[PDB]
């Protein structure tokens, strides 16, 4: 139901989730200060991209959760585009024959 | 299973090769090394210019 | 003698090597412009026997030499490396071997540009080396490769110097100088170095992409293969507008010093000038497609780009109104840097007003690739940046050389270049508004009338350049006698109206920067103990 | 093998330039000047043929 | 290195004590720069048969 | 007036019209497999691509569809 | 329609686009002349009354009640010059119901025109290449570097759509009195429109550096009435 | 300390570098490299011996420059706290410049992919191009980079913690994992279907990941020189700045490899 509705927002949610994981892990790594700021940045970033690559293999898991919905896309709405581009040539051909 | 795919691809001669599209293997000038058409990591099994 | 100048590691020596190379390459670019303008004087072939390729190669050499080999190594390379350590109280720059290689990679760019001219036909492509003309089909041979390597070595120099500048003014400021208490020229070099650091990568990427397209059979901008030259236009001009703000921001700093010391009153609202320069530098990255109004963008693309190109007239207007406010109510001492600064304040505003005429994409369909654009940018270049460069030379030369120049000859030189530059670049608007295109060696006969008067003005400009060469000779030979006789201005500030001539003598220099307090020609170890500031 | 104090006592108490102060510097510095001297002047010899238009022999 | 101070010691070129006139060095430094595009013009016109 | 031309299309109402002639070309040549001969509105595609797409591109694409190197789906 | 010697203004308009471009340029130049008169009057009066001033008012640094004014006033003059510019920008882009398409393909140092509408009785596409008349074969009276051997002929009072592309390098289809300037890049097809309001002949040139024949690459458009256009097209 | 003895030092914390030949030597090496490649690209020079000699001279001159930097930092004691802060800031501006180079390359990929041409077929990846699948070897290449960062983090913090064997071993594991990544990229480049001449796809793909490949081989080189200087006791527990710059370099090459991964291998397939 919801699955493709935010699975074409797929690579726009995971970069936001990366930014969320780094800028959220930043306060948890910065609340206990004795390291210099660079070590806090590299450890928060080290956690955050483990999160984004785990979420990205969950991304391919969703990708084949989701297209047992309708098989063989990358063409079955080039079907859509070409089918109504076709008979929108039809809508012009008629009333230039009869207009 | 990709080395074995290259293994069975080594038995397909170049008239049975798919014809290159217009953008494939751009040859503006020949490469200044070697024999011309071969690039820097040109594996002759997976790459063929006919 | 070989360790001081070949193995050099002090910034004040690398600065004068930068200056010698800059004025040499400026003589080269002025000779190239004299040949261009002499060929353009009348219809038909005049001096180059047909041969429009040689004309195009000379236009390329003129633009590249004057931008990347005169104005950048003059302003940034000479004046920044000399004065920013002296005005923040640094003993030297941070990373000085970087500072030496950033000079010595410039003669190598020069020799590869000159042999780019001497091989098969030269690279006649414009200074914006657009594919597919700059490709291997339309330009066969090593000409464009060597021009691209010239751009690479100049970008290496201006990136290493930018890193050097950023670190040496964020790290080596003297012990009272917060960032708000910086001189305006230091803020100029600072913001310029950030623009360099943020913009030179995309240029290096684009012209390395072009070089791989030419020689390594790859297709970034090859249409039969999947490319697009509009990608080159984007990647170039994302550098190309930050480049022209890089050319002008140290000029703004030099003018803000000169105007204040010859009005004898401080700059009206200094921190708003810093904010204005930072806003120009920030907004210069958002305007790059005003050079691409014709290529076929959307209407909303062009609407945003007219809006963003228009709203940079606000901080430049703040700067220019602040310059008028800091000469209002002053005691103007009409010396040669002051003459150059007032000429800047007039001619730069005329160039900027033609710039806001060009900012409208609705209107730029009438003016793109015409001589109107040539008029706009040669105003704000050869009357903005060159006038601020001459102002910086006449403002700092006797201090940092120890030798005064002839004042009457300097004012003759100023009036000749101010006449001659106007006579070159003012009729170009007439030609461009009547439809005369760019980069043509020959034109229809109806354009002869203003082209003749422009090339007459070209000789006035190069005559004033020859006069400037003689002024340098007279400064280097008779510069110790110009202090003794009355051929020069010894003090750039007169006494105040109730200040005695003897009470002036204990406080001869009244400056807000360290540069005019130092020993003339400054010591090899200035600031043994650090300078101190409240 | 922790020669750093023994090398500090050489590098600080020396008259020679900094790239010459190590004992093994004559092994690096003398070949490099020959390799550098041929590497910078051999393209300059090919500059006139590139101006004239003479390509090298390959076949 | 400790370097010399003074008025003429900040420039790589010699001005005062010379066995040749300084205007030689000064104006031949700039005439070469003014004459690079003419060498360029000469060789690219001799390559195109105009001479 | 006997003068009639391609009108503007809501898919491509901007300045660049490359995917007008390319789309009408691929739409015409993927008519005649699914549609066939003598079909009355595939001359709409024909007038649209031959009115605004240049001759070099038309003969290049027809050569490429005889190659098997055409990058559209007309089979 | 043609440049004149010693001219200083636009060529005479022939389309509504160019006649709007002229009005927007003059409207911008109005406020530009206001600002130029202001700053040149200040720059004159300051250096003519304070060059002979021996006491400098060295305590004027802030000016709070007027810095906001000279920040605000440039912004409203930008708004005033930007109001008609957006209207012209969003008026010149629509190409609505044109009665003619013409393709113009820039090759290296000729243009190639192609009427592609099959309104002919021949029914075939009309193309021709238009080269510059060289200087040695100019018969007497012809305009140097502007005249061509063949011409592009267009009817008047007709919405025409120019579809512009190139073949090898970037060119520019530019005619100033019609007020069209459009880049011909070798990958894509741009379009502009025009409505020619008066008959005549209008010249233009390649305004993009094509190489060594860049100056020798002109455009010539004869706008005629529609009968004469039809009888021209009946041959070629 | 007394005034008489304080006067025998510098009064300011900054390194006044001695005059050095390597700026002009590297400049002439870049000249010879440019003039050699521009003439071997067009056949005016027979073979690649001039380009090989020029690159060798360039590399050895950079090595002698870095040797002098090591000598100044270790055997003369010239790197104070202000000099350390300046070197770290200069390396940060450097990595910002290289991130901007990669942003230009990502702009090239996106301008080719956001709306592709008609000569590829309004398609991405283009027709006939067999794209590299993101699951097999590039997944291992992400894993051995996220793990290389985790190794160099404990190697660093054990260098601070007084441990010697736990830092040398972590540095050795980091260096070997980086060369594992470089050999896996070589294996992918050999067993890749498309080449750099196969259109704009091969152009942008090999441009981005080959620039990353070159940065990784320089990363392996500087991890090696850090291992050398840690084994030979140059690096100390409080003053290890070249090591810190290498750690910054690993952690920015990690995130730009991730952007290359998710763009060139997931969104672009
Ligand atoms: C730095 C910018 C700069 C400067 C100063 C100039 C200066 C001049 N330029 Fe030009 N020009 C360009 C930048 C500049 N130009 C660019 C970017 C192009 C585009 C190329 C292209 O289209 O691709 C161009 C193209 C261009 C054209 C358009 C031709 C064409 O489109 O093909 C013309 C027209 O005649 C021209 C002529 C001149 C003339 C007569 C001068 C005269 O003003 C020269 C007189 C100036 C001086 C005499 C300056 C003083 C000399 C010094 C050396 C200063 C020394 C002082 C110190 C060191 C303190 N140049
Ligand atoms: C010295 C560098 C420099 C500077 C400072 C500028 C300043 C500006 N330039 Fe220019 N420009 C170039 C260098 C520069 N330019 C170059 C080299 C080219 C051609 C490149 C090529 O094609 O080869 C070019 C071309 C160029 C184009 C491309 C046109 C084309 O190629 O078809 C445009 C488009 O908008 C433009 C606009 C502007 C604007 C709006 C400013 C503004 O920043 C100017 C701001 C100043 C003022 C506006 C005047 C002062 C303000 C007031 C008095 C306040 C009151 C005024 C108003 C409210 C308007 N110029
Ligand atoms: C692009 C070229 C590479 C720039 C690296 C800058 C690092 C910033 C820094 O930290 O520079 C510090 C050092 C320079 O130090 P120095 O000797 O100037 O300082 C003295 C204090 N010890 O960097 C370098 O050795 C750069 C070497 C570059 C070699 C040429 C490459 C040309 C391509
Ligand atoms: C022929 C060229 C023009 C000649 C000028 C004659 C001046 C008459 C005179 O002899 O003028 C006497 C004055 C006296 O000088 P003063 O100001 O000290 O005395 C002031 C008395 N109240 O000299 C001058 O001021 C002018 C000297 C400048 C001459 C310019 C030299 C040539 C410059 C171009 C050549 C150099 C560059 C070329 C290399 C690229
Ligand atoms: C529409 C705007 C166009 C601007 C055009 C730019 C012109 C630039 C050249 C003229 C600048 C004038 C000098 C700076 C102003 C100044 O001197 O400010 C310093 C003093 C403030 O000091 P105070 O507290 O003693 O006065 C208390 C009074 N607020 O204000 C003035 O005396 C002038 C006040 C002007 C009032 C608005 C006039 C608007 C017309
Ligand atoms: C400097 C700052 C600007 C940098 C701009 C971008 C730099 C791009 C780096 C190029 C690396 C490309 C690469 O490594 O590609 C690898 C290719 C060879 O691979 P292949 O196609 O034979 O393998 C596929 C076989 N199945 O090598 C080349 O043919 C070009 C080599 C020279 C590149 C320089
Ligand atoms: C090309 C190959 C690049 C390999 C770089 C290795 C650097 C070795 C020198 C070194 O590591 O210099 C050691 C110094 C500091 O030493 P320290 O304080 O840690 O010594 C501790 C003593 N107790 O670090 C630096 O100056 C910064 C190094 C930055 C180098 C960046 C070069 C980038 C080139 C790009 C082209
Ligand atoms: Cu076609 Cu210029
Ligand atoms: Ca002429
Ligand atoms: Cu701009
Ligand atoms: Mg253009």
């Amino acid at each position: 139901k919801f699955v493709e509705g935010l699975s074409n927002n797929k690579y726009k949610i995971i970069t936001g989730a990366w930014a969320a994981s780094l800028y959220g892990s930043w306060v948890i790594v910065n609340k206990d200060p004795i390291m210099t700021k660079a070590q806090k940045i590299v450890q928060a970033r080290m956690y955050a991209q483990f999160i984004t690559v785990g979420l990205l293999l969950a991304s391919v898991g969703l990708s084949m959760y989701e297209n047992k919905l309708h098989p063989n896309k990358q063409k079955v709405n080039e079907m859509r585009r070409w089918e109504n581009a076709l008979r929108v040539a039809e809508e012009e051909e008629r009333l230039e024959k009869e207009g | 299973e990709h080395a074995e795919h290259r293994e069975h691809l080594k038995h397909v001669p170049d008239s049975e090769w798919p014809r290159d599209y217009e953008f494939m293997n751009i040859r503006s000038k020949p490469f200044f090394w070697g024999d011309g058409d071969k690039t820097l990591f040109w594996n002759p099994v997976v790459n063929r210019h006919i | 003698m070989v360790q001081r100048w070949l193995y050099s590691t002090n910034a004040k020596d690398i600065a004068v090597l930068y200056f010698m190379l800059a004025i040499f390459s400026g003589m080269a670019g002025t000779a190239m412009s004299l040949i261009i303008r002499l060929e353009l004087a009348a219809p038909g072939s005049q001096y180059l026997h047909g041969n429009s390729q040689l004309f195009n190669v000379l236009v390329v050499g003129h633009a590249v030499l004057m931008i990347f080999f005169l104005v950048m190594p003059a302003l940034i390379g000479g004046f920044g490396n000399y004065l920013l350590p002296l005005m923040i109280g640094a003993t030297d720059t941070a990373f000085p071997r970087i500072n030496n290689i950033a000079f010595w990679v410039l003669p190598m760019g020069l020799v590869c540009l000159v042999t780019s001219t001497l091989v098969e036909s030269g690279a006649g492509t414009g200074w914006t080396v657009y594919p597919p003309l700059s490709s291997i089909q339309a330009h066969s041979g090593p000409s464009v490769d060597l021009a691209i390597f010239a751009l690479h070595l100049t970008s290496i120099s201006s990136l290493l110097g930018a890193i050097n500048f950023i670190v040496t003014t964020l790290n080596m400021r003297t012990n009272g100088m917060t960032m708000h208490k910086l001189p305006l020229f230091v803020w100029s070099i600072f913001i310029t170095a950030f623009l360099l650091l943020l913009s030179l990568p995309v240029l290096s990427a684009g012209i390395t992409m072009l070089l791989l397209d030419r020689n390594f059979n790859t297709s970034f901008f090859e249409v039969s293969g999947g490319g697009d030259p509009i990608l080159y236009e984007h990647l170039f001009w994302f550098f190309g507008h930050p480049e022209v703000y890089i050319l002008i921001i140290p000029g703004f700093g030099i003018i803000s010093h000169v105007v204040s010391t010859y009005s004898k009153k401080p700059v009206f609202g200094e921190i708003s000038m810093v904010y204005a320069m930072a806003s120009i530098g920030l907004l210069g990255f958002l305007v790059w497609s005003h050079h691409m109004y014709i290529v076929g963008l959307d209407a909303d693309t062009r609407a945003y780009f007219t809006s963003a190109t228009m709203i940079i007239a606000i901080p430049t207007g703040i700067k220019i109104f602040s310059w008028l406010a800091t000469i209002h109510g002053g005691s103007i001492r009409l010396a040669t840097p002051m003459l150059y600064a007032i000429a800047f304040l007039f001619l730069f505003t005329m160039g900027g007003l033609t710039g806001v005429a060009l900012a409208n994409a609705s209107l730029d369909v009438a003016f793109h690739d015409t001589y109107y654009v040539v008029g706009h940018f040669h105003y704000v270049l050869s009357m903005g940046a060159i006038f601020s460069l001459f102002a910086g030379y006449y403002y700092w030369s006797p201090q940092i050389l120890g030798l005064n120049y002839n004042e009457k000859l300097a004012q003759i030189q100023f009036w000749l270049i101010f006449i001659g530059a106007n006579v070159i670049f003012f009729p170009m608007h007439f030609l461009g508004i009547n439809g005369m295109p760019r980069r043509i060696p020959d034109y229809p006969d109806a354009f002869a009338g203003w082209n003749y008067v422009a090339s007459i003005g070209s000789f006035i400009a190069t005559l004033s350049l020859f006069l400037f060469i003689y002024i340098l000779y007279d400064q280097l030979v008779n510069g110790l006698n110009n202090k003794v006789n009355n051929k020069s201005v010894i003090y750039n500030k007169a006494p105040d109206f109730v200040e005695s001539n003897t009470i002036f003598n204990l406080n001869t220099v009244k400056s807000s920067s360290i540069e005019f307090l130092l020993t003339s020609p400054p010591a090899v170890h200035s600031f043994n103990t650090p300078a101190v500031q409240s | 093998a922790n020669k750093v104090i023994q090398l500090q006592k050489i590098f600080q108490s020396s008259t020679k330039p900094l790239w010459w102060r190590h004992p093994r510097s004559a092994l690096y510095l003398y070949p490099f000047y020959a390799i550098f001297a041929v590497a910078v002047v051999t393209p300059l010899l090919y500059i006139p043929n590139a101006i004239r238009g003479i390509k090298a022999k390959k076949a | 290195v400790h370097f010399k101070d003074g008025v003429y010691e900040n420039i790589p070129f010699k001005v005062k004590g010379r066995k040749t006139p300084y205007a030689l060095s000064h104006f031949g430094f700039f005439a070469i720069g003014f004459a690079v595009p003419f060498v360029a013009c000469y060789v690219q016109l001799k390559k195109s048969g105009a001479f | 007036s006997p003068l009639h031309t391609v009108g503007f299309d809501a898919r491509f109402p901007q300045q660049n019209q490359t995917k007008h002639c390319w789309q009408s070309y691929v739409d015409y040549h993927k008519c005649v497999n699914m549609k066939g001969e003598d079909f009355a509105p595939c001359k709409v595609f024909w007038k649209t691509y031959n009115a605004l797409c240049p001759l070099d591109w038309i003969e290049k694409w027809d050569d490429q569809r005889e190659k098997g190197i055409f990058a559209g789906d007309i089979n | 329609d043609v440049p004149t010697p010693y001219a200083c203004y636009f060529q005479d308009s022939a389309t509504p686009n160019q006649e709007g471009i002229l009005e927007l340029h003059d409207n911008i130049m109005f406020y530009l002349l206001v600002i130029l008169g202001l700053v040149s009057w200040m720059l004159y009066t300051i250096v003519m009354t304070y060059s002979k001033n021996p006491i400098a008012y060295k305590y004027i640094k802030h000016g709070q009640t007027i810095e906001v004014i000279w920040t605000i006033f440039p912004a409203v003059i930008l708004l005033i010059i930007a109001f008609p510019s957006f209207i012209l920008l969003y008026l010149c882009d629509e190409v609505i119901s044109p009665a003619m398409t013409i393709k113009a393909i820039g090759y290296q140092w000729y243009w190639k025109y192609e009427y592609s509408d099959f309104i002919n009785d021949s029914g075939e596409t009309v193309e021709f290449e238009s080269y510059v008349i060289p200087d040695e074969l100019l018969e007497e009276g012809q305009l140097r570097l502007l005249d061509t051997d063949t011409s592009m002929v267009v009817p008047v009072d007709t919405h025409i759509r120019f579809v512009v592309t190139a073949a090898d390098v970037i060119h520019d289809f530019a005619i100033p009195s019609l007020g069209i300037k459009v880049d011909a890049t070798p990958g894509r097809l741009n379009q502009v429109s025009a409505l020619i309001q008066r008959e005549g002949v209008f010249y233009g040139a390649c305004s993009e550096l094509c190489g060594t024949g860049h100056a020798n690459m002109p455009i010539k458009i004869e706008a005629v009435s529609l009968p004469k256009f039809l009888e021209w097209l009946n041959e070629q | 300390m007394t005034h008489l003895e304080r006067s025998r030092h510098q009064q300011h914390p900054f390194h006044m570098v001695m005059p050095s030949p390597w700026p002009i030597v590297v400049s002439f090496a870049l000249l010879s490299l440019a003039l050699s490649t521009a003439l071997t690209m067009h056949g005016y020079i027979g073979n690649m011996n001039m380009v090989y000699l020029a690159l060798f001279v360039l590399l050895t001159s950079s090595i002698l420059w870095f040797r002098d930097i090591v000598a100044e930092a270790t055997y003369l004691g010239d790197h104070t706290m202000a000099v350390r802060k300046g070197i770290n800031l200069g390396f940060l501006m450097f990595v910002l410049s290289e991130v901007l180079i990669f942003a230009g390359l990502f702009w090239a990929y996106f301008h080719s992919a956001m709306s592709p041409d008609v000569t590829l077929g309004a398609c991405w990846p283009p027709v006939g191009i067999e794209a590299v699948q993101p699951t097999e070897l590039p997944l291992l290449n992400t894993i051995i980079l996220l793990s290389s960062g985790a190794t160099v983090t404990y190697s660093h913090h054990a260098l601070i913690a007084g441990n010697r064997n736990k830092a040398l071993s972590g540095l050795l594991i980091t260096f070997w994992l980086i060369v594992i990544f470089v050999t896996c990229q070589y294996i992918e480049y050999t067993n890749a279907a498309f080449t750099i001449s196969d259109g704009v796809y091969g152009s942008v793909f090999y441009a981005g990941t080959g620039l990353h490949f070159l940065h990784m081989v320089m990363l392996a080189a500087m991890l090696g020189v850090n291992y050398w200087r840690m084994r030979n006791y140059h690096l100390t527990a409080g003053h290890h700045v070249g090591y810190e710059t290498t750690i910054i370099y690993t952690h920015v090459l990690d995130v730009i490899w991730l952007f290359l991964y998710v763009v060139f291998y997931w969104w672009g397939v």
